[PDB]
C-alpha cells in the first residue's frame, strides 16, 4: 500500500517544488544585497539567504516546523527594518503555505488514496508475493550471491479437454448466477400482465 | 405573462382509428382481433408500419412483450 | 390509572355496511358486483356514487389505482364526481388519463397543483404529450429579484403557499420531458434554467437543496441529451450553433460541467487543440518532452512569423493552439529566467543594468497590456471570478509600483532610512517575483496528472480561509490577553522576536501577534514569557496563556483543519475529474481564439442563418427522439418493482377470476 | 447506432444461446487496427467521422471482450482474455476520451 | 499481463503455496516455534548448504 | 482483414423433435410431454436422455421448475437420473421426496453428497428429510495433523482434499444442521467457530471462506441466544456446564464470542450480578454516585479487615459484592500510586535504607502484587495470561520491583562518599532507575480501569486495537532508521574527536559527535522526529565540504522520509483503521468490560493488595437444558422461516416460475376447451 | 418472497377452482 501510494507523494512533490522555487527566488532577490557560513552553524547567520542554493537549503528545513532554521536568519546585519520585516513576512507566508496548507492537503490526498487502496490491498500483495516467488522458482539462479511432436500434440489435446470442461462448468455456473441473482424488473411485470390479458382474451373468445 | 406550451416537433400521428386499435391490441395480446386487423390490412385499410407515441412499430411492441405466436403472425 | 384507554380522537364519519360492501367490491374488481351496486345506486338509495372513505378513497380513486380501465369507464358512465381524480390518475401513471380528460373538502394534492404541473413532476412523456395536445399552459413565474405588487401581496397573504407554488412551477419547468417537448432549443433552455435555479438557490435560503437538485437535474438532462450524438457532423452542428464554438462558450459561461467534460465534446476539443498534427497521442513520453522543449526553445523565430507575413506556413504554425500555448509558456519561462538572472554600485539611485532589469520591461508592459485586453473582453465579472486574474492584477500593480518608485528615486547602503524608495522598490520587486513565479501553478491544468490536484486545492481554499477566520479570532483573543498582561514589562541591541536572544515578545500588540503567529512552528522559545522583574505569578500566568494558545492552535485547531480537509477532499474527489476537464477546456478556449495570439514581448445572410437553424432543428429532433427512446428503454426495464405493481397484478388475476366465475 | 451488427449486439448483451445460434451461420467481424496504426485507412475514416470511427472501434472491442464470444471462437480462452485485457488497457491509455469503457472492458 | 485477479485466486494461490514449499509440506501445519526454528536452522548454515550443493 | 468466427467448442445440436420436447417441458404443458414420451416408447427420434449442450436434461428442466406432476411423469418413464437429486436440493424444492423415494463435467464437485449440499443450502425441511432417510457426513481431522491418510491424500490431490474439507466444514457449520442434529447447539457453535478460526489461520488460502463460516457460527449462536424470552431460561443457558457459576458465559468468553457476550439480555444479567444488592443504582444521580464511590473508596481497609475477622458479618459480606470489590481494589491502587508520588517528595548515603514514611509500607504492597499475579497465573493457565497485554505489563512492573528490591538489599549488605563520586553502574543508581520505570508502568496500568466507564471504555478499546497497526508501522520505520543510521555512521565515524570536551554526544548544550558511533547515530536520528537535533551536528571540524554536503543530504532525506512521508502515511492508515474499528466498538468494549466484571465475580482474590498477602442433579440439569434448547431451537427455526420468506429481494427465476404456472394453466384450459 | 408465494397460491387457487368447475 505504501509503494502504491508513493505516486501521490510524487505528484504533490512537483507542486511543492514549484512553490519552494518561487519563494526561493523571492528571498534570494530580496536578500542578495546583504568561518561558518550558512544554516549548518551554531549561529545561523543572515548569509543563508545570500545565494539560491542557500535559500533552497533554508526553506527546505522549514517544512518540518521543528525550529530547524530560526527566525533571526531573516534579520539584516545592518539594521534595515523594512527589508528584514518583508523577508520575515515572506518566510511566514512560505511557512503557512507549506506547513498549514500543503501538509494537510497531502494528509487529505493520502486519506483518499489509502481508502481507495485498502479495498484491494490483499490482491496486490498476493500478486507481488507471487512475483517474488516466481523469481525464486527457476533453477537458473539457485546459488546465493557470494557463491555464484507427439508430446506437443498430447499437451494440446489435454489442454483442449480441460478447457472444454472448464467452459462447460463456467457456462452452467454463470447461467445459474443469472437465474438466481438477477432481480426482477418492470418489464417482467409487464410481460406477466401481457400473458394474463392473453389468457383473458382466450377465455373471452372461447366462452 | 404565462408561457403557452405547444408541441414543437410532431412525433405521433393518429390518422384512422384502426392504427390505434392495432397498437392497443398489440400490447394486450389480443390475438383474434389482431388477425382480423391483419386481414383488413391485407384488404388495405391501414399501414403495417405504424408509429406510436414511443416511436415503436408493432413488431417492436410485440418483441418487447416477448410473444412469439403473434410475432409469427405479423 | 393502570391502562391507557385508547380511543379515536378524530372520529370522522363511518360508512354503512352497504357502502363498505360497494367499496370493497370496487377494490376487488368484480364487474358484476360493482354493476349491481351502481344499479341500486341509480335509484335514490343508501348506496351513493359520491361515497368518501374515511381513508379518503372515493370509489373512482380505488378504480384509478387498481388500473381497471373498464371499471373506470363504468364509474364515469354513471357520473361520479370528478375532482382530483385526474391528478390521481396522472400521479398513478395510467393511460386512463385520456378518458379522465374526455369526460364532458380533503385533497391529496396542493391547490397550486394543476394537471400539467403534476404531469411534469411525474416526468412521463406520454402524459405530458397528451396534456399539451389537449391544451395546457404553465404560468410564468416572476424574476428572481422582482418587486411586484401582486408578488408582495401574495407573500403577505401566504408566504408558504407562494414559495411552494414557485417551487412546484420550477420543478415542472425543469423536467426533461417538458423541455424536450415544449422548447425550441432544449440546450439553451436547460442552460438558462440551470442558471436560474442556481440563482434561486442562492436567493432562497430555505428550499436550497430543492433548487440545487433541480439545477443538477437540468445539467444532467443537457449531458444526456448531448450523449445521444452518434456523428461528428451533429456535434459540430450543435457546438457551433449561434442564435467558432459558440454553444460551447455559452455552456462554459453557464458553468455546465456535465455538458462540458463529455467524451464526445472533449474529443472535439482535443481535435481542435492539436490542429493539423495527428499521431500526438501515439508517441513516447520522452519524445513528447523532446518535442515540447524543441518547440519552446525555438519560440521567437515562430513569433517573428505572423508579425510580417501571416500567410506563411510558419506563420500558420503559431495558429495551432497547442504550439501557441507552448510558445506562451516558453515566453513566461524566459521571463522567469530573466527574473532569476536579475536575482543573481551601492548608489542611492540606480539605473537598471544592461543585462537584466532593462530587458525585463517589455515583458512587464506586455503583461499590463494583456491584462487590459482581457479586461476589455467579458467585463469585470470574469476578471473577479478568476483568481488567477486577481493574482496577475496584484503582480502587475506591484511591478508598476516598483517602476514608479525607481523613477522617483532616479529623477528626484547601510545608511539610508528604512522608508527609502529604493528599499521599498526592491521589496515590491521581490514580492512581485514571488507572484510571477507562483503564477506557474495555473500551468498545471493542461497536464493530466497535476491538473486535478491543483483544481481540488483551489476548490478547498475557500474552506481553508473560512477556518483562518476563526483562527484569526482566536489569535486576536490570545494576543490581546498576552499584551494586556505583559506590556508593563518592556525594555537593547535587538528588540523583538527575530533576534538570537528573543525579548519583548508580548510588549506590544504587533509583537504579540507576530510571536503568537510564529508559535505554530515552534520558533518562539520559552524564555520570552519570563520578565526581568522576577514576578513569578505573572510569569506563570503568561506561560499558562502561551500553553493554552499552543494547545488550542496545535493539538486542537490544526487537527480540526486536518479532519475537515479530509472531509472536503472526499467531497471534491468525486467530481474532481469533471472539474479538471472544465478548467482544462477553459484554458484551451483561452488559446482557441484568433485574437491576442502574439506572446508577451511582441504583443505590444438570412438564408445561411435559416439553413443553420433548419440543420440545428433536424439534429435537435433526432437528439430528443434518441433521448426519449433511451429513457423509455431504461425506465420500462432495469428498475426494481414497487409493492403496487404486484398489487395491480393481484387485481388483474382477481378480476379475471370473477369474470371467469361470472361466465360459468 | 449503425456501426453494430447482430453479432456485435449479441456479444454486447452477453447472451450465450443467442450468440451460439448466430454462430451456426458463417459470421466474420471486422478486425480492428492496432493502437499504433496510422495508415491511410485509419486516416480517411476519422476525417469523415471521428466520432463514428471511435464508437465503431469501441463496439468492436466490446464485442470481442464478451465472455461468450471468447468461449465460442478461440482455441485458448485464457490467452485470449489475457491479451485482450492488455490491449484494452493500452487502448484506455491511448484513447484518453473513452478510457472508462476500455478500462471496464479490461 | 498484470492479471492480479487471476493470480490472487484461491486455487492459484494454493498451487503456488504447494510449489513454493516444495517437499516440506508439513511446514504449513507446523507450530510457529517450529517454523522460526526451521527458518533459523536453514539461515544459520546457509554457506554449508551452498558449498554442499 | 476480418476476424473469422467459428464454433470451436462443438456440441451436438440434437434433433428438432428433441428441441420440441425441450420447449414443451419448458412451457409446462401436460399432453405434449405425454405424446413425446409415448413416441419415445415406440422409438421415435425423441430419446428420454436428451442431453442439452447446456446440460439442461428434460428431467433437470422439470426439476428446476416447481411442477411436481411433470416430475412424477418423467420419473414414471424410467428417465435416467444422475445428480438430479442434488439439482433439486440446490434448487431448494420441497418435492425431493419423489427423487428420494425413487427405486468430468457434472455441475458438482465429486465429493458432494446430498446431505452436504442440503446443509450448504441451509433448508431446514430438506435437511430434515435427508437426516430422516439416514445420512452421514465424513468426520474431518483436526486442524494440525501428520497422519498417513491426510498426507497421502494431499500428495495425491491437494486441491480436491482442500475443497472436500471446506465442503464438509461448510456443511457442519450451517445453522439448520446444528439446530436439528446437535446435542448442544451452543457448544457446537462455539467449538466450530474455534476450529474454523484455526483453519483460517492454517489455510492461508480459503481464509475468507473459513472466516465467513466462523462469523456465521457466531451469528447463529447470537440468534439462538436472542430467542430467550425469560430470565429463568437465560440463567439455565448461561450457568450450564457439560460435566450461579456462569460456566457457559466463561466458555463463550474463552471462545471469543463477542456478539454472544454483548447481547443485551446477558448484559442485563451480568449487570444484575455486578450491582449485587444495589436497589436503583443504575438510575441514581451522577454526583451522588461519585460521592458514594468516594465514600466506599476511603472505606476499603475497614471492609478488608471486616472480611478478615468476620466473613459472615454484613460488613464482611459488603466486600463480596463485585462492584464494591472493584471500587475497593481501585481505591487500593490509587493509594499505591499516592504512595509512589510521596516517594519522590520529601541523599549522600551509599547504603540508604528504605525510609519508614513511604518505602517501608511499599514493600508489603509489592509482595501482595506479586502474590496476586502468581495466583492469577496458577488459576487460569499461562495462555490467557499472555493473551492479555495488561498482564504482561503487570509482570514487567513486578519483575522491575523485585529487581529494585534485590538491588536495594544488595546495596544495603554490600558497598556500604558523595553522590557525584559514585560509579555509573552503582547498584543504588540502578535500583532508583528500575524503581522509576516500575513507577511509570504502575501508573500506566490505570488505563485498564477505563473499560468500566461507558465513555472512556470504547475509546480505550479502539486505541488498544490501533496499537497493533502502530507496531506494524514501527517495524518499517525501524528498518528505515537502521538504514540511514548505518549510512551516517559509515560516513561520519572518521571524524570522531575528544578534544578535552566534557561532552560527547547529542544530549547537552553543544551537540557534537552525533554520528560518530552507531548508538549515537541511532539516538541522533531518533531525536530528529521531534526536532531536538540541530543542523550543525552534520558539520565536521575539517574543511571537507563534500562529506558535509553528503551528510546534510542524507540527514534531509531521512527527515523527509520519516516526517513528510511515513508520519503522514501513518496518519492516513490509522485514519482508515479507526474508521474500520469504530463500527464494532460497542461489542468489543462490552466484551472487555464483561471480562473485567467476571474478574471480580469469583470468591477467591476478594481482598485488596495490602491485605491479599450428584448423578440425579446432573441428569435433571441435562433435562432442563434440553427442554430450554428445544424451545430455543423451535423459536429460532420459526424466525428463520419468517425472516427467510420476507427477504426483500425478488429474483428472476420466480418470475419464470410464474410464467410457467400461467402457461401450464393456459395449456390446461386449452386442452379442456 | 411472501408476495411471490401469495401470487403462486392465488394462481393455484384459481386453477383448482377452474378444474372444479369443469
Ligand atoms: C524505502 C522507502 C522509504 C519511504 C519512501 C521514500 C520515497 C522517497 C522520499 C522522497 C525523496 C527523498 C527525499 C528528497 C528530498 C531531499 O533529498 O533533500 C535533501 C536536501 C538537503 O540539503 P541540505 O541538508 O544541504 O539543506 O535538500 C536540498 O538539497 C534542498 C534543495 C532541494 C529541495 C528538495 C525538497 C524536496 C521536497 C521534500 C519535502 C516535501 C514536503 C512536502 C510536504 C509539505
Ligand atoms: C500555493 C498554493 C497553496 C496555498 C494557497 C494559499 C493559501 C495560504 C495563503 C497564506 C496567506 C498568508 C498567511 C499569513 C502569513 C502572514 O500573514 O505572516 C506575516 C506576519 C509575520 O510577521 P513576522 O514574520 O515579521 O513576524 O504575520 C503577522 O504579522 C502576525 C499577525 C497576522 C497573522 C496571520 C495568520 C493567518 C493564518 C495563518 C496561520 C494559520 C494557522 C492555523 C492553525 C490551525
Ligand atoms: C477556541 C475554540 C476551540 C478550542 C476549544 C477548547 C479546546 C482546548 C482546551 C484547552 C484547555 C487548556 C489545556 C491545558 C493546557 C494548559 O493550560 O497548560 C498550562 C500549563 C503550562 O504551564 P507553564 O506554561 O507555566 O509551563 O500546563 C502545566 O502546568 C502542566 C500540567 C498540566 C498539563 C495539562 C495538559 C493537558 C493536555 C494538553 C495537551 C494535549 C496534547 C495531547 C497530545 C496527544
Ligand atoms: C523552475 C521552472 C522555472 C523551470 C523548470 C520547470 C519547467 C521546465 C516546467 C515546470 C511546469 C511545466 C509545465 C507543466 C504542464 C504543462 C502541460 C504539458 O502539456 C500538456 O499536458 C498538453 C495538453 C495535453 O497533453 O492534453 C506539458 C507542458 C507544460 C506547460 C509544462 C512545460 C514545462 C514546465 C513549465
Ligand atoms: C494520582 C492518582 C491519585 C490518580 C489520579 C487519577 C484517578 C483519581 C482517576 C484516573 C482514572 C479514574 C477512573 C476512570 C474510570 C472509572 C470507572 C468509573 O466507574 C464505573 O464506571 C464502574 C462500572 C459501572 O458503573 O458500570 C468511575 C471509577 C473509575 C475506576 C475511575 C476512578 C478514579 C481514577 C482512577
Ligand atoms: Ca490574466
Ligand atoms: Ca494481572
Ligand atoms: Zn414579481
Ligand atoms: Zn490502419
Ligand atoms: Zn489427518
Amino acid at each position: 500500500s505504501m509503494g502504491q501510494m508513493l505516486q501521490d507523494f510524487g505528484k504533490f512533490l512537483g507542486m511543492f517544488l514549484l512553490v519552494l522555487f518561487s519563494f526561493t527566488i523571492g528571498l534570494t532577490q530580496l536578500y542578495d544585497k546583504g568561518d561558518c557560513v550558512g544554516i549548518f552553524c551554531e549561529q545561523q547567520s543572515n548569509d543563508t539567504f545570500h545565494s539560491f542554493i542557500g535559500t533552497c537549503f533554508a526553506l527546505f528545513w522549514y517544512i518540518f516546523s521543528l525550529a530547524h532554521v530560526a527566525i533571526f536568519v531573516t534579520r539584516f546585519s545592518y539594521g534595515e527594518e523594512l527589508q528584514s520585516f518583508v523577508g520575515a513576512v515572506i518566510v511566514g507566508t512560505y511557512n503557512v503555505v507549506v506547513v498549514i496548507v500543503l501538509t494537510k492537503l497531502l494528509v487529505a490526498m493520502l486519506h483518499k488514496s489509502f481508502q481507495l487502496i485498502a479495498n484491494h490491498e490483499d490482491k496486490e500483495w498476493k500478486f507481488a508475493r507471487a512475483k517474488l516467488w516466481l523469481s525464486y522458482f527457476d533453477d537458473k539462479c539457485t546459488l546465493p550471491p557470494p557463491f555464484n511432436r507427439n508430446l506437443k500434440q498430447k499437451r494440446d489435446e489435454n489442454y483442449q479437454k480441460v478447457m472444454c470442461c472448464l467452459v462447460h462448468r463456467y457456462l452452467t455456473s454463470m447461467r445459474q448466477k443469472m437465474q438466481s441473482t438477477d432481480q426482477a424488473t418492470v418489464e417482467n411485470l409487464n410481460e406477466l400482465r401481457q400473458d394474463l390479458s392473453k389468457f383473458r382474451n382466450e377465455i373471452r373468445d372461447l366462452l | 405573462e404565462v408561457m403557452a406550451l405547444k408541441d414543437v416537433r410532431e412525433v405521433k400521428e393518429e390518422n384512422t382509428l384502426n392504427e390505434k386499435l392495432f397498437l392497443l391490441a398489440c400490447d394486450k395480446g389480443d390475438y383474434y382481433m389482431v388477425k382480423k386487423i391483419l386481414e383488413e390490412n391485407s384488404s388495405g385499410d391501414l399501414n403495417i408500419n405504424c408509429v406510436d407515441v414511443l416511436g415503436r412499430n408493432a413488431v417492436t411492441i410485440t418483441i418487447e412483450n416477448e410473444n412469439l405466436d403473434i410475432l409469427q403472425l405479423l | 390509572r393502570d391502562r391507557i384507554p385508547l380511543r379515536i380522537v378524530r372520529a370522522e364519519s363511518e360508512l354503512s355496511p352497504s357502502e363498505k360492501a360497494y367499496l370493497n367490491a370496487v377494490e376487488k374488481g368484480d364487474y358484476a358486483s360493482v354493476k349491481k351496486s351502481l344499479e341500486e345506486a341509480e335509484i335514490y338509495f343508501k348506496i351513493n356514487i359520491n361515497c368518501i372513505d374515511p381513508l379518503g378513497r372515493t370509489a373512482l380513486l380505488i378504480a384509478i389505482e387498481n388500473e381497471n380501465l373498464e371499471l373506470i369507464e363504468l364509474l364515469l358512465s354513471f357520473n361520479v364526481y370528478v375532482g382530483d381524480a385526474l391528478l390521481h390518475a396522472i400521479r398513478k401513471e395510467v393511460v386512463g388519463a385520456v378518458e379522465l380528460l374526455l369526460n364532458h373538502q380533503f385533497s391529496e394534492f396542493t391547490p397550486d397543483i394543476t394537471p400539467i404541473i403534476l404531469a411534469a413532476h411525474t416526468n412521463n412523456y406520454e402524459i405530458i404529450k397528451l396534456l399539451v395536445q389537449k391544451g395546457v399552459s404553465v404560468p410564468r413565474p416572476h424574476e428572481v429579484r422582482c418587486n411586484c405588487v401582486e408578488c408582495v401581496s401574495s407573500s403577505d397573504v401566504d408566504s408558504l403557499r407562494h414559495s411552494r407554488s414557485r417551487l412546484n412551477i420550477y420543478k415542472a419547468l425543469a423536467s426533461p420531458s417538458l423541455i424536450a417537448l415544449s422548447s425550441e432549443d432544449p440546450f439553451l433552455t436547460a442552460f438558462q434554467l440551470s442558471w436560474e435555479l442556481q440563482e434561486l438557490s442562492k436567493v432562497e435560503n430555505e428550499f436550497k437543496s430543492e433548487y440545487e437538485e433541480l439545477s443538477r437535474q437540468c445539467k444532467q438532462f443537457a449531458k444526456d441529451l448531448l450523449d445521444q450524438t452518434r456523428s461528428s457532423r451533429e456535434l459540430e452542428i450543435i457546438l457551433n450553433y449561434r442564435d467558432d464554438l459558440a454553444r460551447l462558450k455559452l455552456a462554459i459561461k453557464y458553468r455546465q460541467k456535465e455538458f462540458v467534460a463529455q467524451p464526445n465534446c472533449q474529443q472535439l476539443l482535443a481535435s481542435r487543440w492539436y490542429d493539423e498534427f495527428p499521431g500526438w497521442r501515439r508517441r513516447h513520453w520522452a519524445v513528447k518532452m523532446v518535442t515540447c522543449f524543441i518547440i519552446g526553445l525555438l519560440f521567437p523565430v515562430f513569433s517573428v512569423c505572423y508579425l510580417i507575413a501571416p500567410k506563411s506556413p510558419l506563420g500558420l504554425f503559431i495558429r495551432k493552439p497547442f504550439i501557441k500555448f507552448i510558445c506562451h509558456t516558453a515566453s513566461y519561462l524566459t521571463f522567469l529566467f530573466l527574473l532569476l538572472l536579475a536575482s543573481q554600485d551601492l548608489n542611492r539611485q540606480g539605473p537598471p543594468p544592461t543585462i537584466v532589469e532593462w530587458m525585463i520591461l517589455p515583458w512587464v508592459l506586455g503583461f499590463i497590456w494583456g491584462e487590459i485586453k482581457q479586461m476589455w473582453d467579458g467585463g469585470l465579472q470574469d476578471y473577479i471570478h478568476d483568481w488567477w486574474n486577481l493574482m496577475d492584477f496584484v503582480m502587475n500593480s506591484l511591478y508598476l509600483a516598483t517602476i514608479s518608485l525607481k523613477i522617483v528615486a532616479f529623477v528626484k547602503r547601510e545608511s539610508w532610512d528604512m522608508w527609502h524608495p529604493t528599499l521599498v522598490a526592491e521589496a515590491l520587486f521581490a514580492i512581485a517575483n514571488i507572484f510571477s513565479s507562483l503564477r506557474l501553478i495555473s500551468l498545471f491544468t493542461a497536464n493530466s496528472h497535476l491538473g486535478p490536484l491543483q483544481i481540488s486545492l483551489g476548490r478547498m481554499l475557500l474552506d481553508i480561509l473560512k477556518f483562518l477566520f476563526i483562527y484569526c479570532l482566536v489569535l486576536l483573543a490570545f494576543a490581546n490577553g498576552l499584551n494586556q498582561l505583559y506590556f508593563y514589562y518592556e525594555e537593547l541591541t535587538c528588540k523583538g522576536i527575530r533576534c538570537e536572544k528573543q525579548n519583548n515578545a508580548f510588549s506590544t500588540l504587533f509583537e504579540t501577534l507576530q510571536s503568537l503567529f510564529w508559535s505554530i512552528f515552534g520558533l518562539i522559545n520559552l524564555y520570552v514569557t519570563n520578565v526581568k522583574a522576577q514576578h513569578e505569578f505573572t510569569e506563570f500566568v503568561g506561560a499558562t496563556m502561551f500553553g493554552t494558545y499552543n494547545v488550542i492552535s496545535l493539538v486542537v485547531l490544526l487537527n480540526m483543519l486536518i479532519a475537515m480537509m479530509n472531509n472536503s477532499y472526499q467531497l471534491i474527489a468525486d467530481h474532481a475529474d469533471i472539474e479538471w476537464k472544465f478548467a482544462r477546456t477553459k484554458l484551451w478556449m483561452s488559446y482557441f481564439e484568433e485574437g491576442g495570439t502574439l506572446p508577451t514581448p511582441f504583443n505590444v445572410r438570412a438564408a445561411d442563418n435559416l439553413r443553420r437553424h433548419h440543420q440545428y432543428q433536424e439534429v435537435m429532433r433526432n437528439l430528443v427522439k434518441r433521448y426519449v427512446a433511451a429513457m423509455i428503454r431504461d425506465a420500462k426495464t432495469e428498475e426494481g418493482l414497487t409493492e403496487e405493481n404486484f398489487k395491480e397484478l393481484k387485481q388483474d388475476i382477481s378480476s379475471f377470476r370473477f369474470e371467469v366465475l361470472g361466465l360459468l | 447506432t449503425m456501426d453494430v451488427a447482430p453479432v456485435i449486439l449479441a456479444a454486447h448483451r452477453n447472451n450465450y444461446e443467442i450468440l451460439t445460434m448466430l454462430l451456426k451461420q458463417d459470421v466474420s467481424l471486422p478486425k480492428p487496427h492496432a493502437v499504433g496504426c496510422e495508415c491511410t485507412l485509419c486516416s480517411a475514416k476519422n476525417k469523415k467521422d471521428s466520432l463514428r470511427h471511435s464508437r465503431f472501434r469501441l463496439d468492436i472491442y466490446r464485442c470481442l471482450a464478451s465472455p461468450a464470444l471468447i468461449m465460442l471462437t478461440e482455441e485458448d480462452p485464457i490467452l485470449r482474455a489475457f491479451e485482450l485485457s492488455a490491449d484494452l488497457k493500452e487502448l484506455s491509455l491511448v484513447e484518453v476520451e473513452f478510457r472508462n469503457d476500455y478500462e471496464e472492458l479490461a | 499481463y498484470n492479471q492480479k485477479e487471476f493470480v490472487s485466486q484461491s486455487n492459484c494461490q494454493q498451487f503456488l503455496n504447494t510449489v513454493w514449499f516444495g517437499q516440506m509440506s508439513g511446514y504449513r501445519r507446523k507450530p510457529t516455534c517450529k517454523k522460526i526454528m526451521t527458518v533459523l536452522t536453514v539461515g544459520i548454515f546457509w554457506p554449508v548448504l551452498s558449498l554442499c550443493y
